[PDB]
RNA sequence: AGUCAGCGGCGAGCGAAGAGGGAUUCAACUCGUUGCCGAAUCGGGUCUUAUAUGACCUCGAACUGUGGCACCAUUUUUGU
RNA sequence: CCAAGAGAGUAGCACUGUUUGGGAAUGCAGUGUCAAGCCGGCAGGUAUUUGUCUGCCAAGGUUAAAUAUAGAGUAGGAAG
RNA sequence: ACGGACCAAGGAGUCAAACAGACGCGCAAGGGAGGAGUAUGUAUGUGAGAACUCUUUUCUCGUACUGAAAGGGAGAGUGUG
RNA sequence: AAAACAUAGGUUUGUGAUGCAUCCAAGUGGUGUAUGUCGCAAACUGAUUUCUGCCCAGUGCUCUGAAUGUCAACGUGAGAG
């Protein structure tokens, strides 16, 4: 066979249930991709067409969201917080018919979340429209302008009207270590913090063998 | 999907003169007993049955495949090469002869 | 490509370049892992050694997005850093604001003898922000 | 149960050692009303116990019962556990047949 | 609500008193053929609160399924096979003996959608389960908009499909996450997904 | 992530979830245990009304169908 | 002036089997056995007791849309 | 020793993962998006898996390793005292 | 196509019906048996004739035998668990 060096013994197609000429079978290429893209897209766009006087995207809050590798980010997540809304004042039924979501299963961490909600509810609300209904009065809710848009077509995304996120950025700074931090002690120092929670521990040492020792 | 393989032919063996393979199983057909499923068979199999994933398709890396095009960019006014490229021109004179936008509303 | 292929330039011949001894047909004598212990041995424990046997000890349903990494050494920030700062703030008169999280990581492992005190907003740091940081008044503030 | 929820955790200040990322701003969690869960909502005491007058007991819990009366009380170690299967059980029986007993007993 | 009640004293199973009632029973489908039509449940509680609302299409029956186990059935007892799958009760069976039952209904006639069915009594030989089965053809039921639901062409037939709760059981439908897994997308259709061929796009 | 999860003559061979990004989504829903109750508030039938409704029987239905309420509430709670 | 009305031979446990990558048990099925002071119940991937602490609140009941079509699918395109 | 009476037309080394080298090829501690999604007319169409892309979020792999672990962790700069 | 088998003829077991024998996925399933020791079942021997020894250690079988070795679950009581 031939002579060359290249990166040992593979290649993979050869293998496990690629129909030959026996049958199977679990298929599910991505050729329809194309089509799909478009399927995606024309009836996107196919659909914004029809709904055409609302706002498409529907509020839901903004989050900090999960782990770790995500404890430092925010995405603005499912749902919203009924606490928030009533915060803001809003009775949740009445806010699914707004179209600005709902939720439960946010069980609802910490504070901040509502300030920071609020204003986003605030705010969409500050840019409402309401289209009211004639002969009936605007008023429920005091429903508003009826060329004010143009509610049809553009059909929105409600991070126009509260946007995503949200974030602090901290700087230049001249000093601190010498009121202080040079000394602050880091070779270890600010590790012990950890240290004597892990040392105390369950099954760890200084527990068990401190108590040991005294009686 | 099976294309050619369809009989429910079977190899007959060794001992009867002759080339080991499978045969139609059938008789009057008068393709009775033909060699059978593959290959080197009437309507068979082809050797290596026409794959699904055949690599029609590619990546190409977004730096290099507009660096290309970037260096073509360049390449489209060089000019000799424009008309080497079977462009003509009697009329040749800047290269890009560069043209009225005022143009494009000519009806 | 077709072309390419050797067969291309094998053909007429045979063995297909497999030698004319070893009229190897289309089968393993071998296949896939095993037999590895017998008549493939000297290879397995040559090439992949440290193999089998299993030991140590070990972690069930770990999680390991939490550990999601975090680590950098030093020079590594300032080159992230605005350049103006870095060849700028280095008397600590100014101190360059660093937030990690952007960097990624989370953890400060030592290394680098950087080129301006600067603020890292940081996570975790090795022995030698002590003596690094700290030794250059360079800066790790400890999130919060 | 209301032993479980009540103006909780004023979580501290910074990252790991004991006290972890951000002093809490906890918020008023948790109205939770699920904590209806059964507690002697009285009805169900009610019935719970005609019927279970009703009803006498089970052979076993006399049985066990006897143990008691003799005072073989580590016994039933066995019969409630494995009887009524796992040690909470086992003390959910072991109470439950007792009482009935010691106050029946007046 | 008196099924307050009655439900704990239903509960009360293991007893004597139970056991006359389990009795006449047991003497009463001992006596009893097969399957039968019930005027009304024997076990209301369920029945209630597995859904019965007393009017028209909702019909009653009691089933009568031999419990035990089963043999995996061939011939004469034999397999050549390797090991594995052997003996005579062997194979354990997976599907549930409710759910058989409740599927037997489900053949047993042409019509009946099991709305649910629950368990009633078992002896050393049958298990009775009281099932709740509906005809989706009364007029007033076809009429009533709460169910007619169960009219649709989803129902041509349920509880072969599994779906009964208990079949659903068996079905395995937990929500526990990591003890919710594989049957979440059946058995099958996580199979194929997860055994899934290269269908990359691009490469 | 074919993975630091891992199963496994532990070998062969196998082997996942969570999160993230993301598509799609304004998606969510009932009953049974709460006084529900001045001839069941129901339903089938009938008959009106051009359907409900009206109406009346039937007689399915007080072994309980309605309505109300449904551990997110109701304001918990107390402003009774 | 108070209430405060949430699923059982099921859950569970043994046992057996089968089944799982799921590990001193991922389920299921059979069989036996067989739960709730409600300071509860369920979950929190090394057995246990034992205790906290952490997350939910099962065991009745319905629910587009985004997905499939995998070979034997049918109306009507587009193709290579 | 086998196979080989004759002539047409057939008639056999494929697709394909991670991966090792080689080589061209891109950029470079980053790189590779990548999933998607948006996006506006050429005008069939269009606001191009495939056109053009185009990309914020980044995602993902890469730009220290070592320890079973618990866990740590590299100019132990150089030089210097 | 016989020196084979069948075969009458020879010999023993097993076995009396809530049974024996026996078929069976299962059922109130089957068959022997629409029947009952002059019965059935089961095997061995192979006309007539004539005779058929010794061995029960072995190895089976058999045993109503013994009874306290053993032999599973199973229970039973015993420690924070």
């Amino acid at each position: 066979m031939p002579k060359g060096n290249n990166a040992i013994p593979h290649v993979h197609q050869r293998k496990h249930w690629n129909p030959c000429s026996s049958q199977k079978g679990n298929v599910k290429v991505f050729f329809n991709q194309p089509a799909q893209k478009q399927r995606r897209r024309r009836l996107r766009l196919l659909k914004a067409k029809k709904i055409f006087p609302r706002p498409l995207k529907a509020l839901r809050p903004q989050v900090n969201c999960p782990t770790v590798r995500y404890n430092m980010k925010r995405r603005l997540g499912r749902g919203f917080s009924l606490e928030e809304l009533k915060a803001a004042g809003v009775k949740p039924r009445y806010a699914r018919t707004i179209g600005i979501r709902v939720d439960r299963r946010r069980k609802n961490k910490s504070e901040e979340g509502m300030n920071i909600n609020v204003q986003r509810l605030k705010t969409y609300m500050s840019k409402l429209v309401l289209f009211p209904l004639n002969r009936k009065k605007p008023q429920k809710g005091d429903a508003t302008e009826e060329e004010v848009k143009a509610a049809t077509q553009d059909r929105s995304r409600y991070g126009t009207a509260a946007v995503g996120g949200l974030v602090t950025p901290a700087r230049e700074a001249p000093r601190k270590v010498t009121e202080e931090e040079s000394t602050k002690k880091m070779y270890k120092f600010l590790k012990k913090n950890h240290s004597a929670v892990r040392f105390f521990r369950a099954r760890n040492r200084r527990a068990a063998r401190k108590e040991a020792k005294e009686n | 999907r099976l294309s050619g393989m369809k009989h429910s032919a079977e190899s007959w063996g060794t001992g009867r003169a002759v080339a080991r393979i499978p045969r139609i199983h059938g008789g009057g057909t008068s393709m009775s007993g033909a060699g059978a499923f593959g290959n080197m068979c009437r309507g068979g199999r082809m050797f290596a049955p026409t794959k699904i994933f055949r690599r029609w398709h590619r990546k190409i890396n977004l730096h290099q495949k507009r660096f290309a095009v970037v260096s073509a960019l360049a390449a489209s006014s060089l000019p000799a090469l424009v008309m080497s490229r079977g462009h003509k021109i009697e009329n040749v004179a800047e290269v890009p002869l560069v043209v009225e936008d005022g143009v494009r509303a000519y009806e | 490509p077709t072309r390419f292929k050797k067969t291309r330039h094998q053909r007429g011949s045979t063995f297909c370049g497999y030698g004319r001894v070893g009229k190897h047909r289309k089968h393993p004598s071998g296949r896939g892992n095993a037999g590895g212990e017998h008549h493939h041995r000297i290879n397995f424990r040559k090439y992949h050694p440290g193999y089998f046997g299993k030991c140590g000890m070990n972690h069930y349903h770990k999680k390991k997005n939490t550990t999601w990494k975090p680590t950098i050494n030093l020079d590594n920030l300032t080159k992230l850093m605005a350049k103006d700062e870095a060849m700028k703030a280095k008397k600590g008169e100014a101190l360059p604001v660093i937030d990690l999280l952007a960097n990624g990581y989370s953890k400060l492992l030592g290394n680098g003898h950087l080129q301006a005190p600067c603020i890292v907003k940081a996570r975790w740091v090795s022995k030698l922000a002590d003596k690094k940081i700290r030794k250059a008044g360079g800066a790790v503030v400890l999130q919060a | 149960a209301a032993t479980k929820r009540e103006a909780p955790v004023p979580r501290t200040g910074i990252i790991a050692g004991f006290n972890k990322g951000y002093k809490t701003t906890r918020r008023a969690r948790r109205p939770s009303s699920n904590d209806r869960y059964a507690l002697p909502h009285k009805k169900l005491r009610a019935v719970k116990a005609i019927i279970s007058d009703l009803v006498g007991f089970s052979p076993m819990e006399r049985r066990v019962q006897e143990l008691l009366r003799v005072g073989k009380d580590k016994r039933a170690l066995k019969f409630c556990k494995k009887r009524l299967g796992s040690i909470k059980a086992a003390k959910k029986r072991r109470a439950k047949v007792e009482e009935a007993l010691r106050q029946q007993t007046k | 609500g008196s099924f307050m009640y009655l439900n704990e004293l239903w509960k009360k199973k293991s007893s004597d008193v139970m056991r006359f009632i389990q009795r006449v029973r047991a003497w009463e489908f001992r006596h009893q053929h097969t399957i039968v039509r019930l005027r009304r449940p024997t076990r209301p509680e369920k029945a209630r609160m597995v859904g019965y609302k007393t009017k028209q299409g909702y019909v009653v029956f009691r089933v009568r399924v031999r419990r035990g186990g089963r043999k995996r059935p061939v011939h004469k007892g034999i397999t050549y096979g390797k090991p594995n799958t052997a003996g005579v009760l062997g194979r354990k069976l997976n599907k549930n003996n409710r759910v058989v039952a409740e599927q037997r209904l489900g053949k047993k006639y042409g019509n009946l959608r099991v709305l649910n069915s629950y368990w009633v009594n078992a002896d050393s030989t049958f298990l009775w389960y009281e099932v709740v089965a509906v005809d989706p053809m009364h007029r007033a039921i076809r009429r009533d908009p709460r169910i007619n639901w169960i009219v649709n062409a989803v129902h041509k037939h349920r509880e072969q499909r599994g779906l009964t709760s208990a079949g659903r059981k068996h079905r395995g439908l937990r929500q526990k996450g990591h003890k919710a897994s594989k049957l979440r997308p059946s058995r099958r259709a996580a199979w194929r997904r997860n055994n899934r061929m290269v269908f990359l796009r691009k490469r």
